[PDB]
């Protein structure tokens, strides 16, 4: 997270770390959604580890010192987004079922719960608060991811300025959507991507967006992308199986 | 449930 603020895990229960064998190597964030289920990025999953190769942590405010009530699970299986275009990224979602004994996988507790997924009609107003979180790098030139949880607060950007011409002709889908600092500008930065992009609605934390790309971190007046959940709860549905 | 958090 570029900007921002150290967090701990217990603002942000559905936080989830990604873990690939190496040996271990921080790979990506993810997000609770179920019991069993997280979302992520599909571009995470470009090397195509198997599944026994990733661990999911949940509970973790340190990225590499465990925390008391932490969570760890192996990865049964994991589904990417069939229309992820590794180019323009458009389509960058996918889905984690957690290893069990059971159809009950994590466990809640002050430090691990499910956000709210999106109703299908939700709509925004332009500038609406939201807040974002992981563990990423804190600038785009740092070598190294951070030791803590980071959350920043950044406002949903208009359809109209989150296009190609604003994103240094980048290609832009209807599967994206904008938010940045209007103004240290906070965003997310790369480690980050998997992530959530949750704003309150009625009390609730909704996740909104999925941390996807960007052109640098915290760049002024440059927004970041993210993947518009909204649009694929039917998918999430249809491959949320056993 | 969902959505809820340390405050």
């Amino acid at each position: 997270i570029k900007g921002g603020l150290f967090a701990d895990i217990a603002s942000h229960p559905w936080q989830a770390a990604i873990f690939a064998k190496h040996g271990e190597r921080f790979l990506c964030g993810g997000i609770l959604i179920s019991s069993c289920w997280i979302l992520s990025a599909a571009h995470c999953f470009q090397e195509r580890f198997p599944p026994h190769h990733l661990t999911v942590i949940l509970g973790r405010t340190y990225r590499v010192v465990p925390g008391e009530e932490e969570q760890k699970f192996e990865v049964e299986k994991y589904i990417v987004h069939k229309e992820f275009d590794d180019d323009t990224y458009d389509n960058d979602i996918a889905l984690l079922q957690l290893k069990s004994d059971s159809s009950r996988c994590a466990q809640e507790s002050s430090v691990v719960r499910t956000v709210c997924l999106p109703p299908a009609d939700l709509q925004l107003p332009d500038w609406t608060e939201c807040e974002l979180s992981g563990y990423g790098k804190h600038e785009a030139l740092s070598p190294f991811y951070s030791e803590r949880l980071k959350e920043a607060h950044v406002r949903l950007y208009p359809s109209s300025r989150c296009t190609s011409q604003h994103l240094l002709n980048r290609t832009v889908t209807d599967n994206m959507l904008c938010a940045g600092d209007t103004r240290n500008l906070h965003d997310a930065c790369q480690g980050d991507s998997g992530g959530p992009l949750v704003c309150l609605n009625d009390g609730r934390m909704t996740l909104v967006g999925i941390i996807s790309w960007g052109l640098g971190c915290g760049q002024k007046d440059v927004p970041g992308v993210y993947t518009k959940v909204t649009n694929y709860l039917d998918w999430i549905r249809d491959n949320m199986r056993p | 449930t969902c959505g809820l958090r340390q405050y």
